[PDB]
């Protein structure tokens, strides 16, 4: 089954002081299978489970016009989305 | 519907469960374990600053509201102090749970 979608996000940095700048990135969002049963022999718990993750991205840089000093900004973006182990 | 499912199984270690005592004498039988299966709702989504990444990761864990005493019928003699018995938590009902994504060996 699965499913693990890219969606468009718009996003607004409103910081005092500085320029009002709109970004636009992307995210993976989505449902992966996954079940886990406490383990007593070992006290923990077992687990196999998938996570809708990024497997590759993409790092977007942006100035932020501050009055006191202009910023640069650095967000990933996705680029392909998928469900993955969880703890990689 | 319900992002997760219930359902009582055997392990197939637990199938049968085996454990030993001092002296070599051996109490098996069958343990069935609860077993939480379903598709939770995850993301993963790009930040500022530092972790650059944040992951809504869940799980299907089980809502753990008592414990079990399960015993093992064929029991060698002698069965001390650790066995003839195990816990396990029990309860009736999953939920998604980033928990089991922490406890990994810390």
């Amino acid at each position: 089954n699965n499913s693990c979608k890219k969606v468009g996000v718009e996003e607004l940095i409103n910081e005092k002081g500085c320029d009002l700048m709109i970004i636009r990135i992307n995210r993976c969002r989505g449902h992966c299978f996954s079940f886990t049963f406490p383990n007593p022999l070992t006290k923990k718990y077992s687990v196999h489970a998938k996570c809708c993750r990024m497997v590759e991205w993409e790092m977007l840089e942006t100035e932020l016009k501050c009055s006191k000093g202009n910023r640069n900004l650095r967000i990933p973006s996705a680029t392909q989305c998928e469900c993955f182990d969880c703890l990689v | 519907g319900k992002e997760c499912e219930f359902a009582m199984r055997l392990v197939p270690g637990f199938n049968p469960l085996r454990q030993v005592d001092a002296n070599g004498k051996e109490c098996r039988g069958n343990v069935e374990l609860p077993f939480c299966k379903g598709y939770c709702k995850t993301s993963e989504s790009g930040t500022h600053g530092f972790p650059p990444r944040v992951q809504n990761s869940k799980v299907c864990t089980l809502v753990t509201t008592s414990t079990r005493k399960v015993v093992l019928d064929d029991c060698d003699d002698g069965a001390d102090e650790s066995v003839k018995f195990v816990m396990v938590p029990h309860g009736t009902d999953c939920e998604c749970s980033a928990v089991p994504l922490e406890q990994h060996h810390s």
